RNA sequence: AAACUUUCAACAACGGAUCUCUUGGUUCUGGCAUCGAUGAAGAACGCAGCGAAAUGCGAUAAGUAAUGUGAAUUGCAGAAUUCCGUGAAUCAUCGAAUCUUUGAACGCACAUUGCGCCCGCCGGUAUUCCGGCGGGCAUGCCUGUUCGAGCGUCAU
RNA sequence: GUGAGCCCGGGUCGAACGGCCUCUAGUGCAGAUCUUGGUGGUAGUAGCAAAUACUUCAAUGAGAACUUGAAGGACCGAAGUGGGGAAAGGUUCCAUGUGAACAGCGGUUGGACAUGGGUUAGUCGAUCCUAAGCCAUAGGGAAGUUCCGUUUCAAAGGGGCAC
RNA sequence: GAGACCGAUAGCGCACAAGUAGAGUGAUCGAAAGAUGAAAAGCACUUUGAAAAGAGGGUUAAAUAGCACGUGAAAUUGUUG
RNA sequence: GGGCGAGGCUCCUUCUGAGUUCCCUGGAACGGGACGCCACAGAGGGUGAGAGCCCCGUAUAGUUGGAAGCCAAGCCUGUGU
């Protein structure tokens, strides 16, 4: 599917002394949230170039 | 009120001097039927409903 | 020459129902000379020759036989698409072959 | 509060009625896989939000 | 080979069939072969099993055992004959579950629709092999 | 004392409960649900959040109307009762 | 519960004049006073008139409320309107 | 006791029906209050009074609404419930006779010049 | 059946008593790695924190 | 020498990888045209002998009628089925029905189970009082009916 | 076998798998302050030290510093560590029972867990009135979702009498 | 109806009471989680414990499958050598 | 201009071939060996391990019962206001 990996909210918590800089699904309450995404080596992400 | 009491005319043919009416916390409507003195509550119960 | 510079993944049409339409065609073929049988699956369509320098070396099938065509033939014009000849008023006789 | 709303307690009642643990007779039942309630609610961990 | 379009060889749509069938369905799928002097009695191979009927169990570890249906469990497709059983731990006696395909019938439990539905078994056995031969 | 201790006047109710789509969205001040955007005729719904129009497009309920038309579509709309059935 | 306000049960529902019985049946005075003769509608006298009216004088005609409802369904009424 | 069978509902007209219903009611009202003192083999009772109830209900609602009809068969308005459902746009959609009107010319075009039925000698 | 049930019921209770939760109803998730714990960066300026 | 640290091996732990599975996704192809004021989609609240959810249903409430099949349901309890039958079933089909409060939502409102009006019926001593039940009362627009207004144009 | 690797023995285990020639790819990891999950040393370590404070006998119990009764000693000190309410919460209230989990120890106790019970009004509030303000209608804008408008450039209704 | 697609960190976010639990005033955000066994045959009875459980003794073809359940790697740990 | 209309098509419905033969391993044959049979059916699934013949189905002609439509070879009649 041509949106699969990409039905998430995140974004990157920027340049710091903790963390990567992969993007982070936003929110709380959940596991989900500040997990990576958008990545092909991210769990729950979208691969590399998707077969069409 | 007035519902109730006549409902209870009906079924059990019992007179009521005043009724006083709570919403219980699970939903459900109690009513306390307060009878007229010459007919017995306890006799009420013991034939007609049964409550021994 | 590479016009790849719109959103062209979005209107990107392939074509694996083409034996699937053909399929389609041709039972909607079938089921067509089955209602109109006897008579045949089209209409008795001119012989016109194709206009510009390029192509008036060939002749090919046209619209519908003229009115004039019709007349000299003795069929009139409202029994003409009845018996399954093709009617184009549109077009002219400009000579006579 | 003392004072609330017919839609509130009516609310209130049906929250107060579901919470409850599941009967016993149900992980008997065949092919169960409900094991507990996991929708259980409690009046200090998650808020009704009404 | 199948030839039909509405047939489909999909073995997770078949399993699901299976496996989610309703009650009527479960009961034809629940079927048991006939003994052989039932089957030239009445000329019919296979019936839907059902309570009170007698078998013989021919596969399993309860082979040679013969008893009458006590149970149709088409919940897990299970039917319990009777002394078909083991104990527990306690030493109560618990059914063991046998399914259909694994039994005989000897005796069918007859009623006036098990009689319908052997004669018109019958009739369309016969109808067939007539116009086929 | 922006944090912690401003948390500690948190009691009041921006939303109560909406009268259609049953969330705590509906602005008590402004008497407009911020989900479904009742009082408004048609229901609050938008293009940008492919998320929030099927939490609540048609089949996520109950269907209690819709999902028996395509029986009837497929007998064909027919009215009366089998032929010889037990009735009036 | 709610306290009742005065003037809206007793008399003032038991009564009405000739003029709020006209009005309500919306018909001329002859019709009026026709119909109430073919279908016996009587005068009455309430005990207190200023509680049905504070205008009402002696000469003043006062009818049952419930006469003027069972009026109110007479098939003559389009029978008028018809002739008209 | 307890199992009314339509049936024997099915041949009796209002009255009875309708004494039918108040006793199989008085009964589930007794009952309740007999399960909320006891119970035993007793539930099954007042499950199959329920059933009644709803049994008698419905064939008093299918023969009157069928006395509805047979009044109503031979009207130009009908109430709305007995008026067919289809839908919406099925009931917007215009009538038969309404989409086969042809104008006065067209038919007799058609009078005089039909689709003929002929064939091509090959 | 009534001790095979009591003891299924005490059974369904392993994993959310190895898990710590007070009953079932203790379905809290919390914030692991914060964000304003694992983001930005402290200037000279306003801190976010003492 | 032991203990301790480290290395190797066997077993036992911790943990859930690997392998095998799959009533699920994903992609393609074929067929069909059918929501709603005759009240939709959605929301809420209820309904089982013993259920919180999912599922199904609406005070006729894990359901009614009708047709078909033909002996179950099942976790427990309790009843079956005249088995030579108007008939089990958490069965299938589905043309007759039921369908609470809402919602475009429609008497006025609604952060209230608030306040009305019109017409019938029934009950309580009741021409007046009290209570219950039933049927109605939104807006815009079209065709028609009826009641009207205006030296706007006339006749008389 | 130079090598990437291939093959066999032994143990374990339970339902599929391989060689050769071609075809095909989402095909080979130590790193990316990766991604998810799991686990160490630190380490039985830092601490577990605000709000003056606990002690004796008996009972219960497998087990009692933090259960109860009695006996003593203290503290809040009426702007309270008291008796009641508004918001917010929603059953936490009461009785009985209780394995594990939680109460950063312990627990026989508990706002925890399990089953039940409990909220009775013509007079207390809501309901009614209007305030600051908000929304219909007439009508005027706006492609439109809708904006203004709340007394307007509206035929916006009440009463009486009648031979 | 199918596939030279994926085989539970994959494939839709969702193979499970998943747009659920949970978070946020709100718009919205949004998981984790499949496999005992052919059949529960899911351990009678004895004994030690307050209990959880332990040990005998059965059930199974197998408990080296005990509702922590197919197979059971590595990091890391205990015992023995 | 009217009215019949044989016949045909569409949709639901009843019904369809052949081993549970003998031996071995196995907890259980659906495994191995031997002897057969059916096949317009050797697609798929289930059944205690790889089943054409154990069960459901699968192929093909048809064959029971029912409704509503459409097409249609032909045949009766009016005749020109
Ligand atoms: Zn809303």
């Amino acid at each position: 599917s041509e949106k699969a990996g990409h039905q998430t909210s995140a974004e990157s918590w920027g340049t710091g002394r903790a963390v990567a800089r992969i993007p982070r699904v936003s929110g709380g309450g959940t596991h989900r949230a500040g997990q990576g995404a958008f990545g092909n080596m991210c769990r729950s992400g979208r691969m590399f170039a998707p077969t069409k | 009120k007035a519902q109730i009491k006549q409902a209870l005319k009906k079924l059990y043919d019992i007179d009521t001097v005043k009724i006083n009416t709570l919403i219980r916390p699970d939903g459900t409507k109690k009513a306390f039927a307060r009878l007229t003195p010459d007919v017995d509550a306890l006799d009420i119960a013991a034939t007609k409903l049964g409550l021994v | 020459n590479n016009h790849f510079r719109k959103h062209w993944q979005r209107r990107v049409r392939c074509h694996f129902d083409q034996p699937g339409k053909k399929v389609t065609r041709r039972l909607a073929r079938r089921a067509k000379a089955a209602a109109l049988a006897p008579r045949p699956v089209d209409k008795l369509r001119p012989i016109v020759r194709c206009p510009t320098v390029k192509y008036n070396r060939r002749t090919r099938l046209g619209r519908g036989f003229t009115l004039e065509e019709l007349k000299a033939a003795g069929i009139p014009r409202l029994l003409a698409p009845t018996i399954g000849i093709a009617v184009d008023h549109r077009r002219k006789n400009l000579s006579e072959e | 509060p003392s004072h609330k709303t017919f839609r509130i307690k009516q609310k209130l009642a049906k929250a107060q009625k579901q919470n409850r643990p599941i009967p016993q007779w149900i992980r008997l039942r065949t092919g169960n896989t409900i094991r507990y309630n996991a929708k259980r609610r409690h009046w200090r961990k998650t808020r009704l939000g009404l | 080979m199948k030839v039909r379009p509405t047939v489909s060889s999909s073995r997770r749509k078949a399993r699901k069939a299976h496996f989610s069938a309703p009650s009527s369905v479960r009961r034809v799928i629940m079927s048991a072969p006939l003994s052989k002097e039932l089957r030239e009695k009445y000329n019919v191979r296979s019936i839907p099993i059902r309570k009170g009927d007698e078998v013989q169990i021919v596969r399993g570890a309860h082979k040679d055992k013969e008893g009458k249906v006590t149970s149709v469990y088409r919940l897990k497709y299970v039917i319990h004959v009777e002394r078909v059983t083991r104990e527990k731990a306690t030493g109560q006696t618990v059914p063991i579950g046998i399914h259909p395909s694994n039994v005989v019938i000897t005796k069918l439990h007859l009623d006036k629709d098990r009689e319908n539905i052997l004669a018109r078994i019958k009739a369309g056995r016969e109808q067939v092999a007539k116009a086929k031969g | 004392t922006k944090g912690t201790s401003s948390f500690g006047k948190r009691h009041n109710k921006t939303h109560g409960l909406c009268r259609r789509c049953g969330r705590r969205s509906l602005h008590n001040q402004k008497k407009v649900c911020a989900s479904c955007g009742y009082p408004a005729a048609k229901t609050r719904k938008y293009n940008w959040s492919e998320k929030a129009k099927r939490r609540k497009v048609t089949g996520t309920g109950r269907m209690r109307y819709l999902s028996t038309v395509p029986r009837r579509f497929k007998n064909g709309f027919r009215t009366g009762v089998p032929k010889g059935a037990r009735g009036p | 519960g709610k306290a009742k306000k005065k003037g809206k049960s007793g008399a003032a529902r038991n009564y009405m004049t000739r003029t709020q019985a006209v009005k309500k049946l919306q018909l001329s005075l002859p019709d009026f006073r026709k119909l109430c003769i073919w279908k016996g509608i009587y005068p009455r006298e309430p005990r207190d008139r200023r509680k049905v009216n504070k205008s009402a004088t002696a000469s003043t005609t006062f009818y049952y409320t419930k006469d003027i409802q069972y009026l109110l369904h007479e098939p003559l009424l389009q029978k008028f309107r018809e002739q008209k | 006791n307890g199992k009314v069978k339509a049936g024997q509902l099915w041949s009796k007209n209002k009255e009875e029906l309708t004494k039918i219903l108040g006793e199989l009611k008085t009964e589930l009202s007794q009952l309740r209050i007999q399960k909320i003192s006891s119970s035993g083999a007793k539930l099954n009772k007042i499950h199959d009074l329920r059933k009644s109830i709803a049994r008698v209900l419905t064939v008093i609602n299918a023969k009157q609404r069928a006395q509805l009809r047979l009044f109503y068969k031979n009207k130009k308005y009908l109430p709305l419930d007995l008026r067919p459902k289809l839908t919406r746009a099925l009931r917007r959609r215009l009538s038969k006779e309404d989409a086969s009107r042809v104008l006065e010319k067209t038919k007799k075009r058609l009078t005089h010049f039909p689709q003929r039925k002929y064939a091509v000698k090959a | 059946l009534r001790s095979k049930a009591e003891r299924q019921a005490k059974l369904a209770q392993r994993k959310m008593n190895r898990m710590a939760r007070q009953g079932e109803a203790d379905r809290h998730i919390h914030a692991s790695m914060p964000k304003h714990l694992f983001s930005g960066k402290r200037t000279i300026g306003k801190t976010d924190r003492r």
